[PDB]
């Protein structure tokens, strides 16, 4: 969905 | 074959070349007081917060100004809201502010460390509270004689029934900053962009960090600080974007979807201004079109923020440079801008004649390119069956590469749609290829000469 978002590294 | 006309740039003029003193790579941050509420419904506010030369700029206590009712975003009426609401968690290293280093402190490092996780708001609630008891204890000590975060973010505030109280207490804003408004871009794209144009909401402890970015788009950003802990914020000017992306290129990371917190050294070292500021509870913060920011919080606090598409030739021309650009780098643009851009031809009166070039040389190279796509169709004996947009009908984006497709649709079958490359490439004749045409040439012929510039 398009949806604004934090970049991310782990998880 | 852009949808831009280089020669209608209205990107302000900025020359790197001279050596720049130490000052000016400290620039003060335009900070607005609001005495009267109905200057906060002036427009030489809404010419300041737009201005190209004013990347970002603070509103000071406007949320009593016009006596927003913060109090409803406070955890507590948020938990009872809905605790077992949803939420993404940012496990992450608390630091000094202006500084990222390696595990040890021996070096400055661009890449920050953000891990990903998920709980609910009351959850995160329990977490926020038990750690700023904690840190109450450690102090309630001292008096009579790593440090591992989570960051609670990106919480969708979008179903306005839940919401409801919340929600309306925004309405109190001026029109330029409010999550719907006939003036804004990003309510005529017809579907719900979670985030852009609803309220997202920050749950943060001390040292929560938004890395290094710009807006989806390059649209412009509002913020607005509940409480009670402050913020920090950096930005840069949009002119300076592609030199902090040559930076992520040579750390190693990816510029537009990587986690970054930049070394301050290397952006005064490679003559950039940056703007240093603290946000306070009830504080506004406006980010212009195409602002390079990172955030921090120093305090417990929670934000909200939403984007805004004011109608202004800049914010215009950078997000479809941003449109672009995205495309060029494989990367999903979210806001659809050809088909915001025949939304709002069609649904808004435009009297600025800057912002008005734009958009009808934007809408003629859509024509173009629509008329091109047809012929070549037709002249392969492609037949082309004519669908009907029907109402509240959302944007179309190639399954593939996620560019978005426009008036002509490829199918496939539980139906898929694609841009005519991934189409072909995935069919030599495009056989078991359904064409859809959703506006004949004359629709949209029609539609483009009866938008005119309003005086
Ligand atoms: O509030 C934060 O932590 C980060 N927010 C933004 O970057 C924004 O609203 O544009
Ligand atoms: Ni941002
Ligand atoms: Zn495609």
């Amino acid at each position: 969905a398009a949806r604004k978002s934090a970049p991310a590294t782990g998880g | 074959e852009s949808y831009l006309s280089p020669a209608q740039s209205v990107k302000p003029k900025i020359n790197t070349e001279e050596k720049l003193p130490r000052e000016k790579l400290n620039p003060p941050t335009p900070s607005i007081y609001l005495e009267s509420k109905r200057d906060a419904f002036s427009p030489v506010l809404l010419q300041f917060c737009t201005d190209p030369r004013n990347p970002i700029t603070v509103i000071r206590g406007l949320a009593g100004s016009l006596r927003l009712n913060l109090g409803l975003f406070s955890t507590k009426t948020l938990v009872e809201a809905s605790g077992e609401h949803t939420v993404e968690v940012r496990t992450q290293v608390q630091q000094p502010s202006d500084e990222n280093w390696d595990l040890t402190g021996t070096r400055q490092i661009w890449p920050c460390e953000s891990s990903r996780s998920h709980t609910t708001i009351a959850k995160y609630a329990q977490y926020q509270a038990s750690s700023f008891q904690e840190s109450l204890q450690e102090e309630l000590e001292v008096l009579f004689q790593h440090h591992i975060i989570k960051f609670g973010t990106n919480i969708d505030l979008s179903d306005a029934k839940r919401w409801k109280p919340q929600l309306q207490e925004l309405l109190k804003l001026p029109a330029f900053m409010r999550v719907t408004s006939t003036g804004n871009m990003l309510s005529h794209v017809g579907h719900t962009i979670l985030g852009m144009n609803t309220v997202q909401l920050y749950m943060k402890v001390p040292g929560s960090r938004t890395p290094g970015h710009q807006e989806n788009n390059n649209f412009c950003s509002v913020n607005i600080n509940i409480g009670p802990g402050d913020c920090e914020w950096f930005a840069v000017h949009e002119h300076y974007w592609e030199t902090i992306s040559a930076f992520c290129d040579r750390h190693g990371v990816d510029y537009l979807t990587g986690s970054w917190w930049p070394i301050l050294d290397d952006l005064y070292a490679s003559n950039i201004p940056v703007y240093r500021f603290v946000q306070r509870p009830g504080d506004l913060v406006w980010i212009n079109a195409g602002t390079v920011h990172w955030v921090q919080a120093t305090g417990w606090c929670n934000n909200i923020a939403w984007n805004v598409g004011p109608l202004t030739a800049y914010q215009y021309q950078l997000a479809l440079e941003r449109y672009e650009w995205n495309e060029v780098k494989n990367v999903k643009s979210i806001v659809p801008m050809i088909h915001v851009s025949w939304n709002v031809a069609r649904t808004v009166k435009i009297s600025d004649p800057d912002l008005f070039k734009m958009i009808k040389f934007c809408l003629l190279q859509s024509m173009k390119h629509c008329q091109v796509q047809r012929e070549s169709l037709v002249r392969a004996g492609k037949k082309i069956a004519y669908q009907g947009r029907v109402k509240d009908e959302p944007a179309y984006y190639c399954n593939e590469c996620d560019v978005e497709v426009f008036n002509i649709l490829f199918v496939t079958s539980t139906y898929l749609v694609h841009c005519e490359g991934c189409a072909r490439r995935r069919s030599a004749g495009l056989q078991g290829v359904v064409v859809l045409e959703q506006y004949r040439t004359e629709e949209l012929a029609q539609a483009y000469d009866a938008f005119t510039l309003a005086p």
